[PDB]
């Protein structure tokens, strides 16, 4: 998957 | 929400 | 910050707020590394999937803050950005590899009780401190929960660095050597994480050798906030320090 | 020039005062 930024 | 920032302080 | 506490006054004098001009918005945390340079996550400034592409004039940096929303008269200092520098191999397309950016300030900020730069680690510091079990400290004005959801004042939480295989096994995302993860395991009982708005803030450690605070990480990403069996992922500052040094040396 | 004094907080290290949770960090270092 793709990383989700905070 | 956010208190106004004075123009002279930037 | 989820499951943290209110910062003490002057506890994190390198903490910077990245503040959107219009609408008035907390964008991200950041950190003061000298009188003219602020360190943050690339994705705070550039993130095409959400149409984020902030220019210099879109933002202010507010240094010396404690309250999230108040204008802290006689305490905080507000600087305009001269120039943004994003790591040229910042990988927004996949896993946020090399999630790091520098911001040069228009003018030097004066140091005070509330405003003071953090150190950047050298190889030895990194080798000494970046070990599974060793705790660092994350600070920010981000949300208190995944979802009062927002803090009155700056929040702080101490979190252990996690073994690299445990980090990898918690996610489908491809981890790189330019990241580390931190946070408690389900069986450890204690809790805590960064959350929305904490991005770009510092993960710091106090050297027991010289009693100085070093920024080892930048708040980068995670899957939710404070979920059991998930961990926060941080940009590995030392691994990217050659880039940091090169930008400062030629533009500073 | 600010390198010399980096990471030493005016209200803590400079005055030899400790914040309320820094010991937790120290205790984790072995």
């Amino acid at each position: 998957q793709t990383a989700v930024p905070k | 929400d956010f208190e106004e920032i004075p123009s002279d302080e930037i | 910050i989820v499951e943290g506490s209110d910062a003490e006054i002057g506890m994190s004098p390198w903490q910077v707020m990245l503040f959107r001009k219009s609408p008035q918005e907390l964008l991200c945390g950041a950190s003061l590394i000298s009188d003219r340079w602020v360190l943050t996550a690339a994705h705070c400034l550039l993130y095409p999937p959400w149409d984020k592409n902030f220019t210099e004039n879109d933002l202010l940096v507010r240094i010396g803050k404690h309250s999230r929303t108040r204008y802290e008269r006689n305490i905080e200092k507000i600087s305009m950005l001269e120039k943004i520098y994003i790591h040229p191999r910042y990988n927004w397309r996949e896993n946020l590899d090399r999630d790091i950016a520098l911001m040069k300030l228009k003018k030097p900020v004066a140091f005070s009780d509330y405003i003071h730069p953090v150190c950047l680690p050298d190889r030895e510091t990194a080798a000494s401190l970046l070990q599974a079990g060793y705790k660092g400290r994350v600070t920010g004005w981000g949300n208190l929960k995944e979802t009062k959801g927002q803090p009155s004042v700056l929040q702080v939480v101490n979190l252990p660095i996690v073994e690299r295989p445990v980090c990898k096994d918690s996610t489908r995302i491809r981890i790189t050597d330019n990241m580390f993860c931190a946070g408690y395991k389900p069986d450890e009982g204690k809790r805590g994480d960064a959350c929305e708005g904490d991005s770009g803030g510092p993960f710091v450690m106090k050297s027991p050798f010289n009693n100085r605070w070093y920024q080892m990480g930048i708040v980068s990403w995670g899957e939710g906030c404070d979920r059991d069996g998930k961990y926060g992922f941080y940009t590995h500052v030392f691994r990217l320090k050659k880039w940091i040094q090169k930008v400062i040396d030629q533009f500073g | 020039s600010g390198e010399a004094d980096c990471g030493l907080r005016p209200l803590f290290e400079k005055k030899s005062l400790e914040d309320k949770t820094e010991r937790e960090l120290l205790e984790s270092y072995i």
